[PDB]
């Protein structure tokens, strides 16, 4: 069984006093006129999903509903919030309770507290570990269903339980119907009266007149046409395209090399025509540092490059800080310079247990220049020297210019769907639109096309060299044609 | 005059305004939120 | 980019109908249609005024 | 630390002072500061509400943390000041509005 939520399930969203104002708010409310599941207690206490949050309501004549259970398994295997109201004493506990196969009341704990004719409404939500309880009790004269009307709920309790709640169950007193409605992130307009009591409400996503009340900040709408929204078509599925290459990039040949070059004569290895899995380098605990100046290290798996170069050499530990864009010093200026617009990551680890002996084979002296009483000096690295120990540093320089990408990370491609609105990813380039066949003659060296706004106009599919046009999915202003609200609540939409 | 005003407005989308890229998706696909937000604020200020 | 153009309320055809009405009025009734009713007048007499 | 404007349970080491009504004062309520005249009010705060706010998001009223009564906050009198003067080639006497 299901019923109509109507206008029930709005609560005072904050401890801020307001009056005579049409204030607007976004919080997890019950959506207006949505369905709520209707349960019965005659001649029904199942476990329900909690989802993003719950409105709960019940109707009483004899105080049958006395409690709630919240958790994931509700079987003593996890912590579960228990609320019970027996006679005049409200009891709250969050123990790893052993609940019955079918919990009811007859007629490692982290918290404990002890204190139809009646409608008792509640709101439960679980935000960053905080279980927030709002409620309202009101007299009623109705047995069949939830009464229609409006009256908002105050917040009463906020329990810092830190419990992951996915399911909940109620507790009945056996010798009282109840409703369960899912909260959603719907913006509201709320009529605070002179006393500051919310006396009316308008759900924004209910219907086009309600959008118009949300747009004008008014419960009354004048005769006219109002631009409430922009209609935009949504995509269906994502499309991921990368060259179908299975070769793996030789990072091991750079990072696990028998010998590193000196900084005065640093090596520059080209990485191309391969799959670059950067999760290995990032997750590895062997590195003393992994600092990215270009892109974030976790994005490297999706993103891909025209080329990647690995600059490999040995420096003294205290000089690691100098290998960065914007830095100056005797190393940054004299022997190894990066562009100040450098894109990439600097990875380094000590070699105190490998290169140190003393080891005098390491000598030091524009961006990416190799400069092959003298300017030439060297180090004697010994195992007994931290800031004076040798470090192996590899600088990964990434070229992200829009051109055919030779280095693309470990991500599987999908099939391509034409003439449908889709979320696409071509060699790390993303966007949303309709991919169609085209007559745009890209030259063999061209990979991407562009519009006046510098947005992508067309792309060359990286697996099959054909050109696809990108046209954003149909969109436009909505407008609501409405007579006076007094004349009618009926509306028409452009 | 109106055509020129609109063409100018559209061309401004190609400007970086101090950001690493004029393309919003390229910022988002490359930077984590704590850094992406800075680059985006630069574009928002310029475009607004 | 979000840049659109709205149509005018009065289409070119409707404007043409208005200029036609104003012109027909001017020719067959002089200025009387401006003040009140369109009062027919021989064009040559209208010019005399 | 949760600094959301709500009743404070943990307050920093600092002695309170007496409260003076109907006079321009520099106030501090649970760490919330500003300048204004504190007066008696008829604003019925609900038991869970600690602060009230205006359209500008400025504080409209507060609940006194020691005695649970509501005080309205009216910013201290202010206004533009204009000087009415004949040109200085006639007189250096002025009137002030
Ligand atoms: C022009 C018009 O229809 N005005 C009516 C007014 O007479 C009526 O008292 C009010 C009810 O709230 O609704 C509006
Ligand atoms: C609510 O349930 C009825 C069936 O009783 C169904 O026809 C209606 O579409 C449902 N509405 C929503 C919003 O789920
Ligand atoms: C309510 O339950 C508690 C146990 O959680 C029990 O100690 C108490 O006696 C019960 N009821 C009353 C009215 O005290
Ligand atoms: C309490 O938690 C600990 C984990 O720190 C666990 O080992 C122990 O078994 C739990 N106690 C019970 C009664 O399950
Ligand atoms: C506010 O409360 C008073 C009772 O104190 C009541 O008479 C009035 O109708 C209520 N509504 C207003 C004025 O907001
Ligand atoms: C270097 O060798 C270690 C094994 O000792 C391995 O775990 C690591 O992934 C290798 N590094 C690279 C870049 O392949
Ligand atoms: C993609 O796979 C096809 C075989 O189905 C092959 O002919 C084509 O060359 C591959 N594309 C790339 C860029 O490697
Ligand atoms: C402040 O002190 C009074 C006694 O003068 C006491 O009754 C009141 O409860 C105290 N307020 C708080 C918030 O503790
Ligand atoms: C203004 O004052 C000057 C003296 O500095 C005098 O020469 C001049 O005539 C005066 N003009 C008027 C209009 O009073």
């Amino acid at each position: 069984a299901y019923t109509n939520s109507f206008t029930r399930g709005v609560y005072y969203p904050d401890k801020v006093f307001r009056s005579s104002v049409l204030h607007s708010t976004q919080d997890l409310f019950l959506p207006f006129f949505s369905n709520v599941t209707w349960f019965h207690a005659i001649h029904d206490n199942p476990v329900l999903p909690f989802n993003d949050g719950v409105y709960f309501a019940s109707t009483e004549k004899s105080n049958i509903i006395r409690g709630w259970i919240f958790g994931t398994t509700l079987d003593s295997k996890t912590q579960s919030l228990l609320i019970v109201n027996n006679a005049t004493n409200v009891v709250i506990k969050v123990c790893e309770f052993q609940f019955c196969n079918d919990p009811f009341l007859g007629v490692n704990c982290t918290f404990e507290y002890v204190s139809f004719k009646n409608l008792r409404e509640f709101v439960f939500k679980n935000i960053d570990g905080y279980f927030k309880i709002y409620s309202k009790h009101t007299p009623i004269n109705l047995v069949r269903d939830l009464p229609q009307g409006f009256s908002a709920l105050e917040p009463l309790v906020d329990l810092p339980i830190g419990i992951n709640i996915t399911r909940f169950q109620t507790l009945l007193a056996l010798h009282a119907a109840y409703y369960v409605g899912y909260l959603q992130p719907r913006t509201f307009l709320l009529k605070y009266n002179e006393n500051g009591t919310i006396t009316d409400a308008v759900d924004c996503a209910l219907d086009p007149l309600s959008e118009t009340k949300c747009t004008l900040k008014s419960f009354t709408v004048e005769k006219g046409i109002y631009q409430t929204s922009n209609f935009r078509v949504q995509p269906t599925e994502s499309i991921v395209r990368f060259p179908n290459i299975t070769n793996l990039c030789p990072f091991g040949e750079v990072f696990n090399a028998t010998r590193f070059a000196s900084v005065y004569a640093w090596n520059r290895k080209r990485i191309s025509n391969c799959v670059a899995d950067y999760s290995v380098l990032y997750n590895s605990a062997s590195f003393s540092t992994f600092k990215c100046y270009g892109v974030s290290p976790t994005k490297l798996n999706d993103l891909c490059f025209t080329n990647v170069y690995a600059d490999s050499f040995v420096i003294r530990g205290d000089e690691v800080r100098q290998i960065a864009p914007g830095q100056t010093g005797k190393i940054a200026d004299y022997n190894y310079k990066l562009p100040d617009d450098f894109t990439g990551c600097v990875i380094a680890w000590n070699s105190n247990n490998l290169d140190s002996k003393g080891n005098y084979n390491y000598l030091y002296r524009k961006p990416f220049e190799r400069d092959i009483y003298f300017p030439l000096q060297s180090y004697g690295f010994q195992p007994t020297n931290v800031g004076y120990q040798p470090y192996r540093v590899v600088v990964l320089s990434f070229e992200l210019l829009h051109a055919p990408a030779t280095v693309c990370g470990p991500k599987k491609s999908t099939n391509l769907v034409k003439n449908k609105c889709v979320n696409f990813n071509f060699n790390g380039l993303t966007g949303t639109g309709v991919l169609t066949e085209s007559n745009k003659k890209f030259l063999p060296f061209q990979q991407f096309g562009r519009d006046i706004a510098d947005t992508t106009d067309a792309v060359r599919d990286p697996q099959t060299l054909e050109i696809l046009d990108i046209t954003p999915c149909s969109f436009g202003g909505v407008s609501v044609i409405t007579p006076g609200t007094n004349t009618s609540n009926q509306v028409a939409v452009l | 005059q109106n055509a020129q005003a609109l063409n100018t407005l559209v061309k401004q989308l190609s400007s970086n305004f101090g950001a690493i890229s004029s393309v919003l998706n390229d910022i988002l696909s490359r930077l984590d939120p704590p850094e992406a937000e800075v680059q985006i604020d630069r574009l928002i200020t310029g475009r607004l | 980019n979000g840049l659109t153009v709205l149509p005018p309320l009065l289409t070119d055809e409707m404007i043409a109908q208005y200029t036609s009405a104003l012109l027909a009025g001017t020719i067959t009734s002089g200025w009387t249609f401006g003040a009140g009713a369109a009062l027919q007048i021989p064009f040559a007499m209208q010019m005399a005024y």
